[PDB]
């Protein structure tokens, strides 16, 4: 089993699910550390480029 | 995994969201809050609404966006008052 | 050790391995610390004196400026302002480059109803939809972007053509008048000594033999040039340069050095065009058979 | 008595798909900019600087 | 084309006489911009470096 | 249990009939081998047989990628050193430590930059080993005979054009001057092989 | 005997031998000239050359020329070589894409980090650290800073390296740029 591009065994991503940033940062989130937080907004759902011809 | 979104829909709500980031962010800033209605959807709904009353593409878009912005205007006026 | 190479230095245990860290280097002068601390504090106070935020601000005294913002002029404004900045920024942080270009354009620009055509009108114009997408410039078009001979050499009845040919095991140089009359003979890496019964073939066609040969040829090339020009009545007395076209056969090593030996003659020889002629074999007669095939 | 810029200058890296500058957040803001009227982590931290 | 052009004398048997003029039409890709699709491994690591140093 | 399913008490666990007959294969490969190093047929790192593989040919160029230690290698500061060299060559009356400071500032940063890149690249070696490499399990793609089937497909084509006849046959090479040295009646250009 | 121009014995120097063609001005090489560089005023020809040579070398033209112009190889060995070359290329590309697909992730983690820095120090502060002119005041400070950026951005000319040609004994490859053994 191979990906077409470079022959990877997985489909590439950074993030997948809606909660993972929250669930990972949870005690921060209850704390309220995350209120104005721009790192959990900007890149939360960010995925790789399409590197393809 | 297959997008339930047909490419036309993609073009539409993506374009809506590139014209304003507030509309995109609204329901989901951090994690997705999925039991609340979201502006992106509401606006798509009244977009199709406009279209079937014969309003064209561009005008319908700027009109819906104006709707959201004037609502937001009300809100933040109250905030200041 | 015995008939074998000595190890590299780092292959040995540390030379100072038995001397404790506090010792290398010694930190001495602990006596002066306190002195220089008091000193710097006293200094600071002096620097405070040279020059010489808890002004209580009551929120009720501000109310007029608050009522200023509840008027829908100002909120019409904030709405306009915020709808401008909602447009999906691609910036993400202050970037030096983009700032530079931006303000560069501010220096460049500080130095600096008819009926709308419907979709049907453009439905009847086939041409227009091919104008919109076309590469081809519409307007008077620059002629120098057409003509064949635009970027190409431009010679003069007086020019000398210097041929530098780098070969595998050899390198050589010559010069020619524009009318193709040979000036001096061809100085070669095997003509000048420099070659046989020596250090080896591996270094025979090397960089510095190409250099030796060219720097030796130019040296001799000057006087005979002044002669050939003395014959026709061109004195070329002083403050003169020889206009030179350097043509190079190559991809071998002797090329590099060769041209360098020309570059240092820049006070005498003026190089107008550097153009190489190196033969490319599309297909042709058999080359000599090598070892494997 | 006897006795900064990067290694490159580039434009901004492209924006990954799914990535955006958060809403109502001024990317280009300086310290010679005017103080925003409210109290946010951002506004307070610029103030405090 | 090149074949005909050559035998009619309208193109040289070697070399590109329009090499410079033609540079407009080529996508010259500045080392300062980043295109996500490249087989250039140098450019990638370059921008990595740039942002990390930033 | 306490360890892997594909490795028992005495070594790799021998599933196919090749391992019951040739049970050296169970415990041996290369010089780098340990007893926990079976079932991972790749050994440690910086180590003999640590190299990850990509379509079967192992990856020995990693440094060459991030542009540390390559002939093509990534260069941090050029404008600096060329500026300073320029100054040094111009004249000896005025001396410039004004440039040398800019330059060694530059290098001072360059160090941590490099440690960063090296670090990230080791992370790449790991990621690659997990999600890409087949651990030398799949047939080489990188030599032309490994693609023989492909080439065959085109030989077949050139044959069916020839009425399904001459396989692997090619036009006879002629002469440098072939066309222009031959009189009328003789073939002046090389034909299809069936057309001999 | 008559040799081609890229032939070993081509331009000979001996008592019998004589060079063929009109050799100056408008010449034997007239339309056969592969490259033409007008030398910019006050420019050493060593930059000119090293640019030309780097060009040919990186596009593997000097490779090709050296290769075919020394010895003969049958169309089969030539095929074997060009296809082997091209397939190793294919392989290494498929490697580069993997590397790059990882590095864009690395860069993402970096940018992400920079965001976290932003919400620790506030955006404007981060901006200040990045060379922002908030002390700019009047235009003259901006002009000093931009004169700095001007003097940085303007590019010094590249000296870029060309690997030397290794001459081995019976010359199995005259493409030899390194001492590694090759498969002919
Ligand atoms: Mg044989
Ligand atoms: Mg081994
Ligand atoms: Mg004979």
């Amino acid at each position: 089993r191979e990906g077409w591009l470079f022959g990877q065994q997985v489909q590439l991503h950074y993030h997948r699910f809606p909660d993972e940033q929250l669930i990972t940062n949870l005690s921060r989130w209850r704390t309220g550390e995350t209120v104005g937080d721009i790192a959990m907004q900007q890149f939360r759902n960010a995925q790789p480029f399409d590197i393809e011809d | 995994d297959t997008s339930t979104l047909s490419p036309e829909r993609v073009a539409l709500r993506d374009e809506l969201a590139r014209k304003s980031r507030l509309v995109a962010s609204e329901g989901m800033r951090y994690y997705n809050i999925f039991w609340v209605r979201k502006p992106l959807d509401t606006m798509e709904k009244e977009y199709y609404e406009l279209k079937r009353r014969g309003v064209d593409h561009g005008e319908a878009i700027r009109k819906v966006l104006q709707g959201f912005y004037s609502g937001l205007a009300v809100k933040k006026r109250v905030a200041a008052i | 050790r015995r008939g074998k190479p000595r190890p590299r230095a780092g292959m040995f245990p540390d030379k100072y391995r038995r001397v404790p860290m506090l010792l290398k280097p010694q930190q001495g002068g602990q006596q002066y610390f306190n002195h220089f601390l008091i000193r710097s504090t006293n200094d600071r106070l002096t620097q405070q004196d040279v020059d010489n935020f808890i002004s209580p601000q009551l929120p009720q005294m501000d109310w007029r400026n608050m009522s200023a913002r509840s008027s829908e002029e100002s909120i019409r404004e904030e709405m306009r302002q915020l709808a401008e900045n909602d447009v999906m920024q691609h910036q993400r942080v202050f970037n030096e480059r983009m700032w530079y270009e931006k303000e560069e354009e501010h220096r460049m620009k500080a130095r600096s109803p008819p009926r709308v055509l419907g979709g049907d009108y453009f439905k009847t114009r086939f041409g227009y939809s091919l104008v919109k997408n076309s590469e081809m410039t519409q307007g008077p078009v620059d002629y120098s972007q057409l003509d064949m001979w635009g970027e190409m050499p431009r010679y003069t009845s007086d020019m000398v053509f210097l041929y530098l040919v780098s070969r595998r095991r050899n390198t050589y140089a010559v010069a020619y008048t524009y009318e193709g009359k040979r000036i001096l003979n061809t100085y070669t890496a095997g003509n000048r000594g420099l070659k046989g019964g020596d250090r080896g073939f591996r270094s025979e066609g090397s960089t510095d033999n190409g250099h030796q040969v060219t720097s030796m040829y130019l040296n001799d090339l000057l006087p005979k040039l002044r002669e050939m020009r003395a014959s026709e009545g061109r004195p070329m007395g002083r403050g003169e340069k020889v206009e030179l076209v350097v043509r190079v056969m190559g991809f071998y090593n002797g090329r590099q050095g060769a041209v360098r030996a020309v570059q240092d003659r820049a006070n005498e020889f003026h190089v107008r065009y550097f153009e190489d002629i190196t033969p490319f074999p599309l297909n042709g007669p058999k080359m000599p058979r090598g070892v494997f095939k | 008595m006897p006795l900064h810029g990067n290694l490159f200058y580039f434009r901004e890296y492209p924006m990954y798909p799914g990535e955006y500058v958060p809403a109502e957040h001024n990317t280009l803001s300086s310290l010679r900019d005017e103080l925003r009227l409210d109290l946010t982590a951002q506004s307070l931290k610029e103030a405090w600087m | 084309a090149k074949a005909q052009a050559i035998r009619i004398g309208l193109y040289p048997r070697f070399g590109n006489p329009f090499w410079f003029r033609s540079q407009k039409f080529r996508p010259k890709a500045y080392q300062e911009n980043y295109d996500p699709t490249t087989y250039s491994t140098k450019r990638t690591v370059e921008h990595f470096a740039y942002n990390w140093v930033q | 249990r306490q360890h892997d399913s594909g490795v028992n008490q005495y070594g790799l666990k021998p599933t196919n009939a090749y391992d019951y007959i040739n049970p050296t294969n169970l415990i041996n490969f290369g010089r780098g081998t340990t007893f926990d190093n079976l079932g991972v047929r790749r050994a440690g790192r910086g180590e003999i047989d640590s190299s990850p593989s990509h379509s079967g040919s192992p990856v020995f160029t990693q440094a060459k990628l991030i542009g540390l230690s390559g002939e093509e290698q990534l260069t941090m500061c050029q404008s600096e050193t060329m500026a300073l060299r320029l100054c040094m060559a111009k004249a000896g009356k005025e001396t410039c430590e004004r440039e040398s400071r800019a330059l060694d500032s530059c290098l001072g940063r360059v160090g941590h930059l490099r440690r960063a890149m090296s670090e990230a690249c080791w992370e790449f070696n790991d990621w690659f080993i997990q999600n890409v490499s087949d651990n030398h399990t799949k047939p080489f793609q990188h030599r032309p005979h490994d693609w023989r089937h492909f080439y065959a497909q085109e030989k077949l084509v050139r044959e069916r054009q020839q009425n399904g006849h001459a396989y692997g046959r090619r036009p006879k090479q002629f002469s440098f001057g072939a066309r222009y040295v031959k009189t009328d009646g003789y073939g002046k250009r090389p034909r299809l092989p069936y057309n001999k | 005997g008559g040799y081609m121009m890229y032939h070993r014995k081509a331009m000979g120097t001996m008592k019998y031998s004589k060079w063929k063609g009109a050799h100056g001005g408008i010449s034997h090489f007239y339309g056969r000239t592969p490259m033409v560089e007008e030398v910019r005023p006050n420019e050493p020809i060593t930059l000119v050359d090293r640019r030309i040579m780097h060009y040919v070398h990186h596009s593997r033209l000097r490779h090709f020329q050296l290769f075919r112009s020394y010895q003969e190889k049958s169309n089969s060995t030539e095929c074997k070589l060009r296809e082997g070359e091209m397939l190793r290329r294919r392989w290494h590309r498929r490697l580069q894409k993997s590397f790059i697909a990882f590095m864009q992730f690395k860069t993402m983690k970096v940018l992400e980090d920079q965001a976290r820095l932003v919400n620790t120090y506030g955006q404007a502060a981060v901006n200040a650290a990045l060379g922002d002119p908030w002390n700019a005041t009047d235009n003259v400070a901006r002009e000093r800073k931009s004169a700095a950026v001007r003097r940085q951005v303007r590019a010094l000319p590249m000296v870029n390296v060309v690997p030397k040609h290794v001459a081995t004994m019976k010359q199995i490859h005259n493409d030899r740029f390194n001492y590694r053994w090759r498969v002919n």
